[PDB]
């Protein structure tokens, strides 16, 4: 067995920085192969024979190492480098991969653009009611959303989902859905969505009143 | 030129078995070993085994010996991998990669496999028009909520693909064996009530194709 350990797990660099990716096998390895994987796609050959760049890989990349310590160094992190890099070995058996290194872009903070959407009349017809809130294009991936129905916080029935860092501006977006029964929906008036982000001293709110 | 096209996403109940195919093209098929790799949702890659398309010989990762059964059909340059005794832990994305005496230089697009006891459900699509005005980010954001469907793969475009900038399709979230998904589009304020905005949803598993026009409330 030749277990490969990659570090760090998540790596954030500003464009132009020089980044070093490490891959440690618990036992001597002849060569190390590296792959790049971008969300929604299969992995792509990056480096073979521990230092050879595959077709299509820019010169800002360089692999290296010996025995039990290999690395992948990017001299000027560009935007298109954001992806997860995998190291692979076959000096021992079976064939193993490393846990991967996710490189994410570091950028200036941006406040999200909140939008709240009352239940569509089509949904109500179907005796259900879902109030949605979109917190878009913000940078510190960390954000806090809290729903309130008439001043009383509701942590029950909320569905949240986040997107991967955007390719065009390096920001994240979030979707917060609160689902209720048409009858429970109509037993209230004010619905509020409250985002808490580093870009503001006070919470960002969006509401509508029935 | 070199191309390995795999079979589509599949849904099967535990205890069943499936045969995923990996069609090779653009080279001499019998001259490269075909390897099968596994990617568990959120996790890392895990190697399954290889096959000599010339003599049908296989090498395996001990952990997959009783599960995968690698075969090849030289007649059409196709490589298969059957999975027996399926369980939830078998739900992952499966790839077929070609090795070239150093590394995996060509990979198929992968095959999403879902092993579940849940039943396929057509989605319910609801348009999210702003409440009597609202939105301001780059002036007026619209939505499209795709709710209560099960076969994960669902496709959402706006104006049949024409609207492509300002779109944020949110990844699905499994709730009680039914997924929920939502997409937004931030259009120019002089663009919306005036022009037609339609969110298109396609869910092959159930054969549904919904074209949902966003009208103001």
């Amino acid at each position: 067995q030749s277990v490969l350990s990659q570090s760090p797990a998540i790596l954030s660099a500003s464009p132009g920085e020089k980044v070093i990716m490490t891959c440690s096998p618990s036992s001597s390895v002849s060569y190390m192969q590296w792959y790049q994987q971008k969300p929604g796609s299969s992995p792509k050959p990056w480096i073979y024979s521990t230092s050879n760049l595959a077709s299509g890989v820019p010169g800002r990349f360089s692999g290296g190492g010996s025995g039990t310590s290999f690395s992948l160094t990017i001299s000027g992190v560009e935007a298109e480098d954001a992806a997860t890099y995998y190291c692979q070995q076959y000096s021992s058996h079976p064939l193993t991969f490393g846990g991967g290194t996710k490189l994410e872009l570091k950028r200036a903070d941006a406040a999200p653009t909140v939008s709240i959407f009352p239940p569509s009349s089509e949904q109500l017809t179907s005796g259900g009611a879902s109030v949605v809130c979109f917190l878009n294009n913000f940078y510190p991936k960390d954000i806090n959303v809290k729903w309130k129905i008439d001043g009383s916080e509701r942590q029950n029935g909320v569905l949240n989902s986040w997107t991967d860092q955007d390719s065009k501006d390096s920001t994240y977006s979030m979707s917060s859905t609160l689902t209720l029964t048409k009858d429970e929906y109509e037993r209230h008036n004010s619905y509020t969505c409250e985002a808490t982000h580093k870009t503001s001293t006070s919470p960002i709110v969006k509401s509508f009143n029935r | 030129e070199v191309q390995l096209q795999q079979s589509g996403p599949d849904l099967v109940k535990p205890g069943a078995s499936v045969k995923i195919s990996c069609k090779a093209s653009g080279y001499s098929f019998s001259t490269y070993y075909m390897h099968w790799v596994k990617q568990s949702h959120g996790k890392s890659l895990e190697w399954i085994g290889r096959v000599d398309p010339d003599n049908g010989g296989t090498s395996f990762n001990q952990k997959f010996k009783g599960k995968a059964i690698l075969t090849v059909d030289k007649s059409s340059s196709t490589a298969y991998m059957e999975l027996g005794s399926l369980t939830s832990e078998d739900s992952a994305v499966y790839y077929c990669a070609r090795r070239d005496d150093y590394y995996f230089d060509f990979w198929g697009q992968g095959t999403s496999l879902t092993v579940s006891s849940a039943k396929t459900t057509p989605p319910s699509v609801y348009p999210l028009a702003p409440v009597c005005g609202g939105t301001t980010g780059s002036s007026v954001t619209l939505g499209c909520l795709v709710k209560g469907y099960f076969p994960e793969p669902v496709t959402l475009t706006w104006n049949s693909g024409s609207l492509s900038s300002g779109v944020h399709t949110f990844p699905a979230v499994l709730q009680s064996g039914l997924y929920t998904l939502s997409s937004s589009v931030t259009v120019t304020s002089s663009t919306w009530p005036s022009q037609t905005i339609t969110c298109n949803v396609a869910h092959p598993a159930s054969s549904t194709k919904v074209d949902k026009k966003i009208e103001p409330r």
